[PDB]
């Protein structure tokens, strides 16, 4: 099974169209939009339906230079860490033996292993954060969620914040295994995230069915 | 500009590198005070003090300033109404 199967129906509905066709739109009158429109749909382009073992909802995309390639939390080589990324590798670094911090926050290799990273909207005006929002692509990620529900048995969800922890209301708690946690954002990270285990739950959850555990050590293609 | 408030209230002119958005609830749990809508919280990395600036406003379009927050490597942080 793969996206293009599911979705088929999707691309075609006049709003799912419109809502590409007002990204064109505003490309063309000179805005800038990130990220590129070639990697929009990276997520889906390293990480098929059959291949998800992982899912970690996202919102928008970063809005800044360089920063945002279709991907939830990762930033390109040579980007700084942002701060919710940052305190990921902080929880990394205290529950997985081994790892050490990676010095890049680059995530290609979590993809590449089933690690499905979704942002709710995707794309966003430059320098405008959730500029992009009500135009479609909620509607669009919900069906995406909705999909791996009905398709899939025993994802494992990263639900974190409680904008996205609403989201996970269509997922069935008994087919899916579903995990929650303050958002990672400094704000919020010393009221929950730390020490909520999420990534090493999730290799137990994934061991235990007889599946292979993700290494959670980023590494840049060479 | 949102940098220049940052600018206009800590001194130095930071690059905000991530945006975050937070249901009036998550954010009482922190602040101890409930805003009146969905807020964002905008974040800056302060390299030479080591510390996370964060400018909290409303939602777009209109993005008005509620609170700044600045919070030091022990956790602890200290607010400011807008």
């Amino acid at each position: 099974l793969t996206w293009h199967d599911v979705l088929a129906e999707e691309k075609q509905q006049p709003y799912f169209l419109n809502t590409l066709q007002t990204v064109a739109s505003e490309r063309q009158s000179g805005v800038t939009i990130y990220p590129p429109q070639k990697d929009v749909f990276n997520a889906f382009r390293f990480t098929e339906l059959g291949d998800v073992k992982v899912v970690i909802l996202g919102q928008d995309p970063y809005h800044g230079p360089g920063q945002a390639h279709g991907l939830a939390f990762s930033v390109r080589p040579g980007i700084a860490i942002p701060p919710s990324l940052l305190n990921m590798y902080k929880e990394l670094e205290n529950t997985i033996p081994g790892f050490t911090r990676p010095n890049h926050g680059y995530l290609e290799s979590w993809a590449r292993q089933g690690v499905l990273l979704l942002n709710t909207v995707l794309t966003v005006r430059a320098g405008q954060a959730h500029s992009h929002a009500s135009l479609g692509w909620e509607t669009f990620t919900d069906k995406v969620i909705s999909l791996i529900n009905q398709h899939r048995e025993g994802v494992v969800f990263l639900l974190w914040g409680s904008h996205a922890q609403k989201k996970g209301a269509i997922i069935d708690k008994q087919r899916h295994h579903v995990l929650k946690a303050p958002h990672p954002s400094p704000l919020s990270a010393h009221r929950g995230f730390f020490g909520c285990n999420h990534f090493v739950l999730a290799n137990q959850w994934l061991e235990q069915r007889g599946e292979t555990p993700i290494d959670w050590m980023p590494v840049l293609p060479a | 500009n949102l940098s220049d408030i940052i600018e206009k209230e800590t001194g130095k002119q930071l690059v905000i590198q991530e945006s975050i958005l937070m249901l009036p609830e998550e954010v009482e749990e922190v602040i101890g005070n409930k805003p009146e809508s969905d807020i964002l919280v905008h974040t800056a990395y302060d390299e030479s003090t080591d510390e996370n600036v964060m400018l909290l406003t409303s939602d777009a379009p209109e993005y008005k300033p509620w609170a700044l927050v600045i919070q030091d490597s022990n956790g602890e942080n200290k607010i400011k109404m807008l």
